[PDB]
């Protein structure tokens, strides 16, 4: 229930941010931990799946543009990005794929 | 907007419901819509099932002395969501928003099932309550009988209620001549919870015997029927007056009563409205059923009558209904300014 | 001939009863709230406690020459204690049976024993009645050193009427009410509009059959001993054996704990030892 | 507790303008937010009782919405009879809290008031007509001069529950008489900062939906 | 005929 989101900033265009999500509580073990983003005035939407094994499913505007990695030892997950469009401005949230955790205050990413 | 979701302790198999309330119409109830969400893993070798049970917990201290689980089930339904009727508007929105891994499930409760009514946990009676408790149980299984654990499942609880009809009912009245002519009436059949109840006690005695005291009593019949019929009486409001009427004379009064839970917190056998957690609700709403008596209609049936008695003892009974109006937005089903 | 078998049964009953009796008393008296059924269970556990307190002494009593080598030792006290324990256990069994026959058709109030004061007064009345029946020990018992060994032995119609009243209390009270309540509920005899689950059916049958096979042999042996007494003799009929009835009695007193309380809720609790939210939705 | 904020403290606009009044809650409450409009010198009036449901009677131009904790109220066009102070109030927890107020540029009658000086005691009567005491809940809300609304005490006759604010616990008592259908608030140990106009508000007992009806005002000076 | 006495816990 910690939901520590960091790695936000202002970038002109095409700059990685390297977001990180650290959660304290039950271990990840064998659950699918995902990533969500919410444009200002819009609703949340899926970005990446990041299952227990290595299978990543992206979005229509995210495929072949984003990358995702998970570190089980620290119970944390990262996102790596490139060629960030100005439309990417949104608040990024981290939550289980099933959306079982409380939605904590995420980080702000502006492009 | 603002759907209800309940997540099982492990990070998978959450359940989405449009509303935790399903009004029970006379003929057909609202279908129990909803979408059960499951992660892509954990299901490739299984399948998802949703089971609705209309429990009848009726044991004190929730202890099985000799295997008496008290978990009598009145209706059980099963559905397979990961192997029908077109999905309603709400289900399509959940599928679009949640994603392609949003497996829908739909239930259809038959008519003449009892509404969700519990009994008051008075003195002792530690544990759960006594009454009908609907529930939605979502789990992953591939045999329909393999024992499943509470951790790997969502025990989301729902409540089925009934609201007052738009058309008011006929005005109730009763009479008794045997010893003294008695006439009683109510203002209107439809009564909302907390509203005052006004009765007319216009009487005309003729016998030489004179009444000493008059009593107006309201009791809530808990017609619990599981193995044999019962007709329990539990008073809910009382009104003792010292008014007297002389022989060969008349007396008319408009004594009013109001049922509420402030003074009935210690009485046993009282039936309250459906509860989802340890919070306190009001008196159980009057349950109405269609004609034909619905055969046996196994469950708890709550009916209200008001009586007038004379102490010298001819008494009459006048039935009425005590139901909520149709809500505007939604019942939160909890004390809104809680704690 | 069967003395080894009876000793093995004694050891098994003690080993399976001491922890089972210990666990129920602590669980009911510490964790679970005080309820009339819980008080029945706790009182039965206490009866099993004091019943098995003299069981190690019964090992020596059932030892060589099936005699009492501990001398006088004022064994009136512990003999009366053991018989009081068995009477209290059978009385708690029959009152549990009556309360269970009241449990069906639960929502009724019936005789209003749900109050704790009534449960305690009934328990103390049962204890006093069992102490009244278990009272007379020195009236009949004496001790002699016969066949080069001392025994706690009892001492003509007084013995006949004593055994008769003991048997009728131990049969008419427990067994007749078990057959009236348990039997005429499980086999559709008497009013059978009450449905019964498979687990309930099986556990009632197990209770009845265990009670029978453990207590009927002992009462039958006592009646047979009373009948064959005052006629013929004793060394021809060879009654020097048959402690199997008392072994079955101990087996029942240690098996009722695990059968009654160690099931359902207790089983899942011993094995072990989210909040509903909301979400968005676009219009 | 929950401390309730409104970003714009003073807003200036003209007739025929769409303005937005924003409100952010400290904690993540549900849709249980009510919006009140207070004309200067008059009791506040309920506008929206669920952050999205329009109260019966107010014009349809008023509208509200929620997002996370960003409850907002928008007016399509500012009619000349709209320049007042707007309060953002939540009722999910017993210490209900009102906003600091945004400036835009069945009857209940009380009885009491007058100078009392510190240490005195007054009994404020709330003659309520038109609704049953058991079917409604009675709250007492005071307003210090120039400040926002503050919650004092409440009673629910159906459930037999009384609630008091942390600042008036013990010193203040609340009671209601069913036969006379009135609500009495008796105050003891009146201290310096209790000078305020006291309102007797009544909400619907079954499924609270904001303070439907307010009082008139019996300002008390110590 | 020396049964007078008993060898149980009665």
């Amino acid at each position: 229930v910690q939901l520590q989101e960091s790695g936000g900033g202002l970038v002109q265009a095409g700059g990685s941010l390297r977001l990180s999500c650290v959660v304290s509580g039950f271990f990840f073990d064998t659950v699918t931990m995902a990533w969500y983003r919410r444009a200002p005035g819009k609703h949340r939407e899926l970005v990446a799946s990041a299952t227990a094994g290595g299978t990543t499913t992206y979005a229509d505007s995210v495929k072949d543009r984003f990358t995702i990695s998970r570190d089980n030892a620290k119970n944390t997950v990262y996102l790596q990005m490139n060629s960030l469009k100005p439309e990417d401005t949104a608040v990024y949230y981290c939550n289980t794929f099933v959306r079982s955790l409380s939605w904590g205050q995420g980080t702000q990413v502006t492009v | 907007t603002r759907v209800f979701k309940k997540a099982s302790p492990n990070g998978k198999l959450t359940v989405y419901l449009g509303k935790r309330d399903f009004v029970d119409h006379i003929d057909l109830v609202d279908p129990v819509d909803g979408v059960v969400l499951v992660d892509p893993e954990y299901l490739k070798e299984r399948r998802v099932y949703v089971t609705l049970t209309a429990a009848f917990r009726y044991g004190r201290e929730d202890l099985d002395v000799l295997g008496l689980t008290f978990r009598k089930d009145l209706f059980v339904a099963n559905v397979q969501s990961f192997p029908k009727k077109p999905l309603t508007r709400l289900q399509e929105r959940l599928i679009k928003k949640l994603g392609e891994h949003a497996y829908p499930f739909t239930f259809e409760i038959p008519p003449n099932l009892p509404s969700s009514v519990t009994l008051q946990p008075g003195p002792e009676d530690t544990g759960k309550a006594i009454g009908v408790d609907y529930e939605v149980k979502a789990f992953v299984a591939e045999n329909l009988e393999e024992k499943i654990h509470k951790r790997n499942s969502v025990r989301l609880v729902i409540e089925k209620v009934q609201y007052a009809p738009e058309r008011p009912g006929p005005q109730p009245t009763a009479e008794t001549t045997r010893q003294l002519h008695l006439e009683a009436s109510l203002d209107k059949e439809i009564y909302y919870h907390g509203e005052p109840i006004s009765v007319n006690v216009h009487v005309t005695n003729n016998t030489n015997k004179t009444v000493k005291k008059i009593k107006i009593s309201v009791r809530q019949y808990a017609d619990i029927v599981l193995f044999n019929t019962a007709q329990y009486k539990v008073p809910v409001a009382m009104e003792e007056a010292d008014d007297t009427v002389a022989p060969s004379s008349t007396f008319s009064k408009v004594y009013t009563l109001t049922p509420f839970l402030a003074n009935n917190r210690e009485k046993r056998g009282l039936a309250l409205d459906g509860k989802l957690k340890h919070e306190d609700t009001n008196l159980a709403s009057s349950t109405l059923l269609r004609e034909g008596a619905n055969r046996e209609i196994l469950g708890i049936i709550v009916s209200y009558k008001v009586k007038v008695k004379l102490v010298v003892d001819v008494a009459v009974e006048l039935p009425f209904t005590l139901m909520h109006p149709k809500p505007k937005e939604e019942p939160p089903h909890r004390e809104v300014p809680e704690n | 001939v069967v003395h080894w078998v009876s000793l093995v049964l004694y050891c098994l009953a003690f080993v399976l009863g001491i922890p089972g009796n210990a666990i129920v008393i602590w669980f009911t008296g510490f964790k679970w709230k005080k309820t009339v059924t819980t008080l029945w269970f706790l009182n039965l556990a206490i009866a099993d406690f004091i019943f098995l307190l003299f069981l190690p002494l019964y090992i020596s009593y059932v030892a060589m020459n099936f005699h009492w080598p501990f001398g006088i030792w004022l064994c009136k006290a512990n003999s009366f204690t053991a018989q009081l324990n068995m009477f209290a256990s059978v009385f708690f069994l029959t009152v549990i049976s009556l309360d269970h026959y009241i449990h069906l058709i639960h929502p009724v109030l019936s005789h209003r024993h749900r109050t704790l004061k009534n449960s305690l007064i009934v328990i103390i009345f049962i204890w006093l009645l069992a102490s009244l029946i278990g009272g007379p020990a020195l009236y009949f018992r004496d001790t002699v050193e016969f066949n080069n060994h001392t025994l706690c032995y009892n001492n003509l119609i007084r013995h006949h009427v004593l055994t008769w009243v003991k048997f009728i209390i131990g049969y008419l009270f427990p067994l007749l009410t078990m057959s009236i309540c348990y039997l005429c509920l499980i086999f559709k005899v008497k009013k059978r509009s009450i449905l019964i689950s498979s687990r309930h059916f099986w556990t009632i049958l197990v209770v009845v059959v265990a009670f029978v096979v453990c207590w009927t042999p002992y009462h039958l042996f006592s009646i047979w001993e009373l009948t064959i007494h005052h006629n013929s003799y004793s060394h021809h009929v060879m009654q020097a054996g048959i402690p199997l009835s008392t072994g079955l009695a101990f087996l029942n007193s240690c098996l009722n704990p695990i059968l009654y309380v160690l099931i359902s809720k207790k089983f899942q609790a011993r094995f072990r030892s989210c909040t509903t939210a909301s979400s968005s939705l676009a219009k | 507790d929950i401390q309730m904020t409104q970003s714009p403290s003073s807003l200036s606009a003209s007739v025929g303008d769409r303005v937005t009044i924003t409100c952010r809650a400290s904690q993540s409450v549900s849709s249980a937010v009510a919006w009140y409009q207070q004309k200067p010198g008059k009791a506040p009036k309920l506008l929206i009782y669920s952050a999205s449901s329009l109260y019966s009677g107010v014009p349809s131009r008023f509208s509200g919405s929620r997002s996370g904790t960003d409850f907002t109220l928008t007016i399509s066009s500012l009619q000349p009879e709209d320049f007042a102070t707007y309060y953002c109030q939540q009722y999910k927890y017993v210490p209900v809290t009102f906003g600091q107020g945004t400036k835009v540029e069945v009857q209940l009658v009380e009885s009491g008031g007058g100078l009392v000086q510190p240490g005195g005691s007054l009994r404020l009567s709330c003659a309520a007509s038109g609704f049953n005491v058991y079917s409604s809940s009675i709250h007492w809300v005071r307003q210090a001069p120039g400040k926002g609304l503050e919650w004092v005490a409440s009673i629910s006759s159906y459930y037999g529950y009384t609630y008091y604010a942390d600042s008036v616990k013990g010193r203040f008592t609340i009671s209601a008489d069913t036969s006379k259908n009135t609500a009495y608030l008796q105050m003891n140990s009146l201290r310096a900062e209790d000078t305020a106009v006291y309102y007797c508000a009544r909400s619907r007992q079954f499924w609270y939906s904001g303070l439907d009806y307010w009082g008139q005002g019996t300002l008390v000076t110590v | 005929f020396y049964f007078p006495g008993q060898f149980a816990f009665s």
